[PDB]
């Protein structure tokens, strides 16, 4: 709980220490805090490439999986 | 609109610039915060208390303590931030993607009518369930005072 | 280590004197001090002085009477030149 | 037996005077405690009634057959280690009082005998994250127990560091086991062998490779041992190897349950590039305990091929191959610091310093040998040969163990590296041998009264004084012995090593 | 009450405090997860047999 | 059990705290007012040390900084019986003679500090005397 | 204890949004072949205070669902559902006893545990007067398991840990009685 | 952005700040053990992060007393 | 193997150092002497200061006699162990144990013995000090409590051996004996 | 055998009876191999995680868009605020929205 009260000062000191500098890091926080706010889908569709390019299970690849047991299993009823 | 990540993001900064001793402990400070935060809330607040008496109550003010018999001696910032945000970019140490964003709960019962705190069950374990672990450790305790001034005892 | 040798004392001594009023702008080991750059006692105290500015070699009192020549104090670096003790953050890391 | 008599000695320790006899004869009775624990293991444990596996302390600690007998190879070298500061070396005071100033020097070896011997029994990851600890700790100290020294501190800062990411490393994959299965106990999680991470398991061992000198860490190792005092090098670049190649064989054994083809890919690779290192590292050195420390990297390397392996060749080959290369890394070093009352005194050229912390420190200080103590330089030789593989030596037959393991599980790659490598290493071997003999007859007539052996006044002139110490001329002998004759029981040894068990059974 | 079971920000947002060597298996390999998502694919291929 | 009235007390102080920070920007009278003779950054010699008023140009001992080192095997003892504490009842007579146990290993500690007089200060570097003693011929 | 779970409300709502905590309703009902009951609508200060007088009168029906939850393996939520019902229509049986027979001692009991955090040791008097009245009229006894008769907590004529405060009412009922019922 | 060593840029220049950077290394497994241990509602791993707590406790003073005896040791002429 | 009968899979402290055969307290008295002995002939090997035999200090030999005591006596209490365990000559211990255990039996007294320890606190110091001994070199553990978990079927001493007529006695069903987890749990199952 | 899994009562936790059953079947006699524990074992890791749970999660969210469905009308009613849980939507006859008290009970 400690922060929490220690949060008000050292936010003040860092736009009078550095202001060009606490314009940006605040600046590109609000930015993602925005983003996952309104479902812009960016961070979303970074973190999607990470997973496709190093091999990992996507969401995508999910779903697809699940469509081709989908169609295996019902055309086995027929 | 998590006010934790703006905190670690400063000190994901002021990390990188850190020119003398005084910015690392200070590293030190601000990384022990936002921890005993985060745990104060959320997960655990035993163990929020459990690291302010340790970790800042024995080691940190002896950090400092020695800093003072050491010394005090003396790319841009475009590189700097262009760092930050490509490390922002992804921030999900685990890859389970269902098993982060899909929520759980769990169900409460009755039956332990002897509700008693979390330390309690860690006596009721720690001095008789797993004895041998509380005996080595103040064993090693033993060992670092022994240890501790045969270093720096001149004579 | 003591990366100075003969030739770099020797050549960076000549710079300090090309910066003092010296008769002859010749000077190498053979070169004189009182005789052939015609310097008394001030005179001399400073170049002396500036060399241990430069090359970071005191000079005691015993040598004092005792200086005739140039080459002497080019060699005497050599036998008397060490690196400052860097601390604990420089040396190890 | 050690608990209950090293607070006796600690609070004994700080009660008397410090002067060098008291603590000398405190020295001794640490090789008492030690003798005793050795008496009454043996008494209690056996190889027939230790063959299945008995828990103890609440199934923390499992200790097997297997266990068992490095627990014995650990106390036996430790009483040989003890007699090198329970008893006079050289006997001239110069050097030898150099390990009578420190009175806590055996209580230190007494706290890390504990963290020895129970660091291969441990069987939860609660008590493996804290045993090594205790053991790790033990090394940081015991190489900064000469605080005077500059060179002893600066090792002891680089090892702390060193060894903190080593523990971090190790203590960050039973974190990682543990957030997977939730449970502790190593018994337990073998249950679950077939669905935790198998390459946490591995993580776990790069902590451990580290604390060994494992290449590409064997950067500091080689820096340490260079660097600390020869008493102290020692031990601290044998007895970690003892309880720790013990313990990543027990990890390795549980390991081939699922036999993944993909880690032992990664371990070869490391296998593989530290006999590259350990044998080309020593061609181009001068100093001696640097090359030694090379020597232990490669010696270590071909031991890491047998616990690869993992078959019931490998502990036939690993229990042969452990107890035999600490008795001779015991007898080089026993015979290295003895050897130090042959140096010759000037009367300058390089402005070479040589320091009372070690004494011999460049290989050429052993020079004419040959001409000055024959018979120890024989047992050098002996040695030295055994090092390198010349049969009917103990160190033959490790080497030829090893490669039946490592050829019985088709480590056929390696094993070939393992030879050519045993042939480049022979070449800085070779070298050692090369300055105490080769030189003999050019030697032969030489007049040297300038010998540190010759300052010491001749007591009657008539009498016989023996140039060593009874105690350390005899150790070296017994050992030597061992080596050249090891021919004779070598059968019946083999046979001691078919009885160890570790979960074998049937 | 329904809620996530994510890990603290600061134990994966530090520059630090989030590289070991099982974390960086977890987030830059995909070993662990091949193997954990055969699990998952099973529930769905042992529905109909 | 709920702590939302403790958590606007945290927030209260911490915005407090500001007001400490900022009455003083305001409150005070500008330089112009008193002497206008410099701002603090150019005011030197008003921003600059205290010696006594002439002007000037810590490598404590080894009992200072070996007092800070034991403080710290100590403090972890006294802090780790905490779990004792809240299951004293419990953990019954076994869990008393395991308590007593991890303080009589930690009292060799304590007795091997009390002997070799570590804690002390000491003073060496003076307070030396000799006798004096007629040495005829 | 008071540790953040997963089950039940936190501590502040910081621990909520840190979580992401969503509070979910369900709106069916249990299905029509699962026979209906009614449920328990008491809180904690009347259950606290009818908390042994509801023991004594489903001894019987408490042990037996607990019974069949052991006997169930594992599986008690729905191989006990019959049993909950009789424990859950028992309760009910006391405290509409407790509110036909004595309305008036018992309010008078767990309004004194709401002024005295909900602890036993604080509402002897509030509680002689309620043991007495139950008696009189449903036979119920207030018995502790395991000690002797004669050292039960609540018979102790002179406890060492009394209230700091004493309620009002108590005294009150307690005098009103003293001389009347008492004499 | 971590396979390319990022954190080392970050680590101080002094000996000092290694030995911050092995207790905030240390810090991130206790921080996950506590994640383990409350998720799974186990007390077990609760013990197991207080014993990270107090080990990692005598590492650091282990560390510094080797650092404060070293950094002795180059002023310890002590010549008056 | 050497197998023989199992008397007690974790013998208890007191029990340990009552089955002291008169070698065992040799094997102590050695010990507790020998240790000043070692010393002693360490210096007659080399001695520590000089190149002649000086004894060495008094106070030496008083440190020496605590080390080879407290050292003396775990080989003695290894000893016995074994007896216990089975893994060692224990005709003469099984005559006594089951003397011991039928006169507990038959006087309607639990063989173990009562205890201070709710049933969990048994069972937990049953886990701790069990095959302890076979650590006992490295440091010390021992059974105190009187505990349950000694690995045994206590039916065993019901039926008579030879010999063993004599004693007369007389021994109830288990379901009677005090302090045992079959005549404990009458009322309650869950508790004692 | 040394305990896991207790809960923050000193008790069994909710995956501690799935982990008993897979040492029961473990170290069984009866058993010729530890084919028979596969299932037990796959059973604690979904008490633990529940990862099979809720990839059954991530199905019926991504299909429930395929067929056009809304959550609105299929999801469960929630509510995000501890403050607002109030009478009204708790279904209390007379309750009103009025924020309820949480600020100290
Ligand atoms: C790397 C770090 C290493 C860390 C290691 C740290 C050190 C570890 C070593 C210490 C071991 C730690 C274990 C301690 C936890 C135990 C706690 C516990 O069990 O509490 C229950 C236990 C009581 O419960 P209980 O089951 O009813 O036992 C009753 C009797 O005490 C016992 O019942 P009994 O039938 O056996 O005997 C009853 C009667 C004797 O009954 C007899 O049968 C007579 C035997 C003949 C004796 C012959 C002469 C003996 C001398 C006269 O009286 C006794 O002799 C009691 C036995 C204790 C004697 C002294 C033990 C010293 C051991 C050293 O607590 C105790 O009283 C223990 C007393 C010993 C104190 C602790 C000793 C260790 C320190
Ligand atoms: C927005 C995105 C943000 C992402 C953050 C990270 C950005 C990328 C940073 C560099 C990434 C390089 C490493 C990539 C991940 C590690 C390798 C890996 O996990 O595999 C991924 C990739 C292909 O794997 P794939 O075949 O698809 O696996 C599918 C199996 N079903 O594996 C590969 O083939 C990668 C090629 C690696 C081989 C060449 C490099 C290795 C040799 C140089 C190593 C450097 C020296 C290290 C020496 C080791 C020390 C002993
Ligand atoms: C109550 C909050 C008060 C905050 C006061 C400082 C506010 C500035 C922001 C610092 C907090 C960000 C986290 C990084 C830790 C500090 C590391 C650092 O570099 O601090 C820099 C600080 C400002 O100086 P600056 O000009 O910006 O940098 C170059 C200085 N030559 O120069 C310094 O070295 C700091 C001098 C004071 C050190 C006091 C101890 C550190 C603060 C501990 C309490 C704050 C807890 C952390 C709060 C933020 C958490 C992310
Ligand atoms: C000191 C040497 C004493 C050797 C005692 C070794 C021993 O007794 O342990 C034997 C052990 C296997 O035996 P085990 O089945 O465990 O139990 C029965 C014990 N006979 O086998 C082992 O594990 C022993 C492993 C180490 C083998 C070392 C061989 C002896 C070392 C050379 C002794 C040098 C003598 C120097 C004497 C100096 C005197 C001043
Ligand atoms: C008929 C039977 C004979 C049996 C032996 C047959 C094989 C012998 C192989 C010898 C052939 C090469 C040796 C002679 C070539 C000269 C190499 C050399 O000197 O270095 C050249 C080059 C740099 O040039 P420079 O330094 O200027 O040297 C000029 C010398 N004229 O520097 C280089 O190019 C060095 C190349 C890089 C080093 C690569 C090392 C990879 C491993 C090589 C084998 C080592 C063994 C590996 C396995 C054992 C250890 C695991
Ligand atoms: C709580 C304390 C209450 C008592 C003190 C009140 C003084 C504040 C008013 C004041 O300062 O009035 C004078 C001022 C400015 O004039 P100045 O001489 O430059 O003041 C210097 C003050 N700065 C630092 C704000 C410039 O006027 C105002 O702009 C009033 C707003
Ligand atoms: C009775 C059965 C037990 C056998 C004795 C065992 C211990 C030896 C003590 C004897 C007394 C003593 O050491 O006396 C001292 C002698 C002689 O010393 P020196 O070298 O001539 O020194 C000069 C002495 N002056 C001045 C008297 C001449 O040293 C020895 O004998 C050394 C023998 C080495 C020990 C052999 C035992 C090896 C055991 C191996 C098990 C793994
Ligand atoms: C930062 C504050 C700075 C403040 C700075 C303060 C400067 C202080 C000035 C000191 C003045 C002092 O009183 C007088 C003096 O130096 S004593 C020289 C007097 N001399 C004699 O009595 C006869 C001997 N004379 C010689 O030996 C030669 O004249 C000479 C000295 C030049 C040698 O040179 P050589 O022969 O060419």
């Amino acid at each position: 709980p400690y922060l929490v009260a220690f949060r008000p000062a050292v936010l003040v000191f860092f736009f009078i220490r550095q202001p060009i500098g606490a314009g940006l890091l605040a600046g590109g926080f609000l930015f993602w805090q925005a983003d996952r706010h309104f479902n812009f889908g960016i961070r979303d569709n970074i973190h999607n490439f990470k997973q496709t390019i190093l091999g990992f299970p996507t969401q995508a690849s999910k779903w697809e999986t699940f469509k081709q047991v989908d169609a295996q299993k019902r055309a086995q009823l027929v | 609109m998590n006010l934790e990540i703006l905190d670690l993001s400063i000190l994901g900064f002021y990390s990188l610039i850190s020119s003398n001793s005084f910015e690392s402990i200070a590293i030190l400070v601000a990384t022990i915060m936002p921890v005993i935060t985060e745990l104060w809330y959320n997960y655990s607040q035993l163990f929020a208390l459990l690291y302010t008496l340790i970790y800042v109550g024995a080691v940190v003010i002896l950090f400092v303590f020695i800093l003072s018999v050491i010394n005090e001696k003396e790319s841009g910032l475009f590189i700097l931030i262009l760092v930050l945000l490509l490390d922002d970019l992804d921030d999900n140490e685990s890859n389970d993607n269902d098993y982060n964003n899909v929520y759980i709960t769990d169900y409460a019962d009755w039956f332990n009518n002897y509700n008693e705190s979390d330390l309690s069950v860690i006596g009721n374990l720690l001095f008789t369930e797993y004895a041998l672990l509380l005996l080595i450790i103040s064993f090693i305790l033993l060992m670092s005072i022994i240890g501790l001034i045969l270093i720096v005892k001149k004579d | 280590a003591s990366t100075l040798t003969k030739e770099d004392v020797l050549t960076r001594s000549v710079s300090v004197l090309r910066g003092f009023e010296v008769k002859t702008k010749d000077i190498d080991l053979q070169t004189t001090f009182v005789q052939d750059l015609g310097m008394d006692s001030l005179d001399l105290n400073d170049a002396l002085v500036a060399l241990e500015e430069e090359f970071d070699v005191v000079f005691d009192d015993k040598t004092a009477n005792e200086i005739k020549t140039v080459g002497e104090v080019v060699d005497f670096v050599l036998a008397n030149y060490l690196p400052t003790e860097q601390s604990i953050n420089h040396t190890i890391r | 037996m050690l608990f209950t008599s090293l607070l006796l000695i600690i609070v004994y320790g700080s009660l008397v005077n410090k002067s060098h006899l008291l603590t000398k004869l405190i020295n001794r009775l640490g090789l008492i405690i030690i003798i005793y624990t050795l008496l009454i293991h043996l008494n209690i444990n056996t190889l027939e009634n230790l063959s299945i596996g008995i828990n103890m302390f609440n199934n923390l600690l499992l200790i097997n057959s297997f266990n068992n007998t490095i627990i014995e190879l650990i106390l036996i070298i430790c009483i040989l280690y003890v007699l090198l500061i329970s008893f006079n070396i050289t006997g001239l005071s110069i050097i030898d009082n150099l390990n009578y100033s420190k009175r806590t020097f055996i209580v230190i070896v007494l706290f890390n005998i504990i963290g020895l011997t129970l660091l291969p029994l441990v069987n939860d990851i609660m008590i493996l994250f804290i045993i090594i600890e205790l053991q790790s700790y033990s090394l940081y100290l015991l190489t900064a127990i000469f605080n005077e020294s500059h060179n002893s501190t600066k090792s002891a800062l680089y090892y702390f560091i060193v060894g903190s990411i080593a523990s971090f490393i190790i203590l960050d994959a039973t974190v990682s086991i543990y957030d997977d299965l939730g449970l502790t106990n190593i018994q337990y999680i073998l249950m679950y062998i077939d669905k935790l991470e198998i390459f946490d398991l591995l993580c776990l061992l790069f902590g451990l490779f580290i604390k060994i000198g494992l290449a590409p860490f064997y950067s500091y190792s080689i820096t340490i041992y260079s660097l600390s005092p020869t008493i102290i090098t020692n031990y601290i670049s044998l007895m970690p190897k003892l309880s720790i190649l013990t313990l990543i064989y027990i990890i390795m054994h549980y390991i081939n349950i699922v036999n993944n083809t993909d880690l032992n890919y990664v371990i070869s690779f490391l296998i593989l590039i530290s006999m590259f290192i350990g044998s080309f590292g020593g061609l181009n050195v001068i100093r001696i305990k640097t090359l030694l420390a090379y020597s232990s990297l490669l010696n270590v390397s071909y031991m890491l091929l047998a616990i690869l392996s993992n078959s019931n060749e490998s502990i036939i080959a690993y229990i042969y191959y452990i107890i035999q290369y600490s008795l001779t890394h015991i007898n080089i070093f026993s015979i290295i610091l003895v050897i130090s009352i042959y140096l010759p005194i000037m009367n300058n050229m390089l402005n070479v310093m040589i320091t009372k912390y070690s004494p011999i420190e460049y290989i050429n200080q052993l020079k004419n040998l040959f001409i000055n103590n024959i018979f120890i330089a024989i047992a050098l030789c002996i040695s030295i040969f055994s090092l390198i593989g010349i049969p009917p030596l103990t160190g033959f037959y490790g080497k030829y163990l090893v490669l039946i393991s490592g050829l019985n599980n088709g480590y056929v790659l390696l094993s070939i590296v393992l030879i050519i490598a045993s042939s480049i290493s022979t070449v800085y071997y070779a070298t050692i041998l090369k300055v105490l003999s080769f030189d003999t007859l050019s030697f032969k007539d030489i007049i040297s009264n300038n010998l540190i052996i010759n300052t010491s006044p001749e007591n009657n002139n008539n009498e016989i004084k023996p140039e060593i110490s009874n105690v350390i001329s005899y150790v070296i002998s017994s050992l030597t012995l061992i080596i050249l004759l090891i021919i004779i029981q070598y059968e019946n040894i083999v046979k001691g090593a078919y009885l160890v068990l570790l979960y074998n059974w049937v | 009450p329904y809620s996530n079971t994510r890990r603290p920000w600061v134990l994966r947002r530090h520059i630090i405090m989030k590289n070991s060597p099982t974390k960086w298996a977890r987030k830059y390999s995909s070993r662990r997860d091949e193997r954990e998502q055969e699990i998952k694919d099973d529930y769905i291929r042992g529905m109909g047999e | 059990m709920l702590q939302d009235l403790f958590n606007n007390y945290v927030i209260l102080v911490g915005i407090l705290g500001l007001i400490f920070l900022g009455v003083n920007y305001f409150i005070v009278e500008s330089p112009r007012m008193d002497e206008n003779n410099g701002n603090i950054s150019d005011y030197i010699e008003k921003s600059g040390p205290f010696e006594c008023g002439f002007s000037s140009f810590n490598p404590i001992p080894i009992a200072f900084i070996l007092v800070a080192l034991l403080f710290l095997p100590f403090d972890l003892e006294v802090s780790s019986m905490l779990p004792y504490i809240v299951s004293i009842y419990s953990v019954g007579i076994y869990g008393l003679i395991i308590f007593i146990l991890f303080l009589l290993i930690l009292i060799v500690g304590f007795i091997y500090e009390f002997n070799t007089k570590s804690l002390s200060i000491t003073t060496i570097l003076h307070k030396k005397n000799k006798a004096l003693v007629k040495n005829l011929y | 204890s008071s540790t953040h779970t997963n089950d039940s409300l936190n501590s502040s709502n910081y621990v909520d949004k840190l979580k992401d905590t969503h509070f979910v309703f369900e709106n069916d009902k249990l299905p029509s072949e699962i026979p209906d009951v009614e449920e328990v609508g008491a809180t904690t200060a009347p259950l606290l205070s009818a908390a042994y007088f509801i023991g004594a009168k489903c001894q019987d029906y408490n042990d037996d669902f607990m019974l069949c939850q052991k006997e169930a393996k594992g599986n008690g939520p729905i191989d006990c559902l019959k049993e909950g019902r009789r424990v859950t229509r028992c309760a009910s049986g006391v405290l509409k006893d407790l509110n036909t027979h004595c309305s008036d001692e018992f309010r008078l009991h767990w309004q004194c545990l709401s002024f005295s955090n909900l602890e036993y040791k604080n509402c002897r008097k509030a509680e002689s007067l309620l043991n007495k009245c139950v008696f009189e009229k449903m036979n119920l006894v207030k018995k502790i398991p395991g000690i002797p008769e004669d050292r039960q907590i609540h018979l102790k004529q002179n406890p060492v840990l009394k209230p700091v405060a004493l309620h009002q009412d108590s005294e009150v009922a307690f005098k009103k009685a003293q001389n009347e019922n008492s004499i | 952005m971590d396979l390319i060593l990022l954190m080392l840029v970050a680590v101080g220049l002094n000996i000092i700040d290694i030995y911050i950077m092995i207790e905030i290394l240390i810090m991130g497994c206790t921080v996950n053990t506590i994640y383990s241990a409350s998720l799974d509602n186990d007390m077990i791993g609760l013990i197991y992060s207080l014993i990270q707590i107090i080990i990692a406790g005598v590492e650091s003073a282990i560390g510094l007393s080797i650092l404060v005896n070293y950094n002795r040791i180059r002023n310890s002429e002590e010549i008056e | 193997m050497e197998t023989y009968e199992l008397i007690d899979s974790d013998p208890k402290f007191s029990r340990v150092v009552r089955y002291f055969r008169p070698s065992d307290y040799l094997t102590w008295a050695l010990g507790t002497i020998g240790a000043p002995g070692l010393m002693v002939l360490f210096e007659k090997i080399e001695p520590a200061k000089g190149n002649t035999f000086k004894m060495p200090p008094p106070s030496i030999m008083r440190i020496a006699t605590t080390i080879g005591f407290f050292g003396g006596f775990y080989y003695a209490y290894t000893s016995s162990t074994k007896r216990f365990w089975g893994y060692s000559e224990n005709a003469k211990e099984v005559a006594k144990d089951r003397y011991e255990v039928k006169k507990a039996l038959s006087e309607k007294k639990s063989p173990y013995g009562s205890s201070l320890l709710n049933p969990y606190q048994q069972d937990m110091s049953a886990r701790n000090s069990t095959n302890s001994q076979l650590l006992l070199a490295i440091f010390p553990w021992f059974n105190v409590a009187n505990h349950q978990s000694h690995g045994i079927d206590l039916r065993k001493y019901y039926e008579v051996r030879d010999g063993e007529e004599n004693w007369n006695f007389t021994l109830p069903p288990l379901d009677q004996v005090k302090d045992l987890d079959v005549a404990q749990y009458k009322e309650y199952s869950n508790y004692p | 055998a040394p305990l896991q899994q207790v809960g923050r009562h000193g008790g069994p936790n909710k995956c501690f009876g799935e982990f008993q059953r897979v040492v029961e079947c473990m170290t069984n006699a009866k058993h010729d191999s530890y084919e028979p524990c596969n299932n037990l074992k796959n059973d604690y890791l979904e008490c633990r995680k529940h990862k099979v749970e809720r990839y059954k999660a991530f199905l019926m969210q991504k299909h429930a868009e395929e067929l056009g469905k809304d959550p609105e009308e299929i999801g469960a009613p929630f509510v995000r605020k501890r403050r607002f849980l109030t009478s009204k939507t708790l279904g209390l006859v007379d309750g009103d929205d009025y924020e309820i008290g949480v600020e100290k009970i």
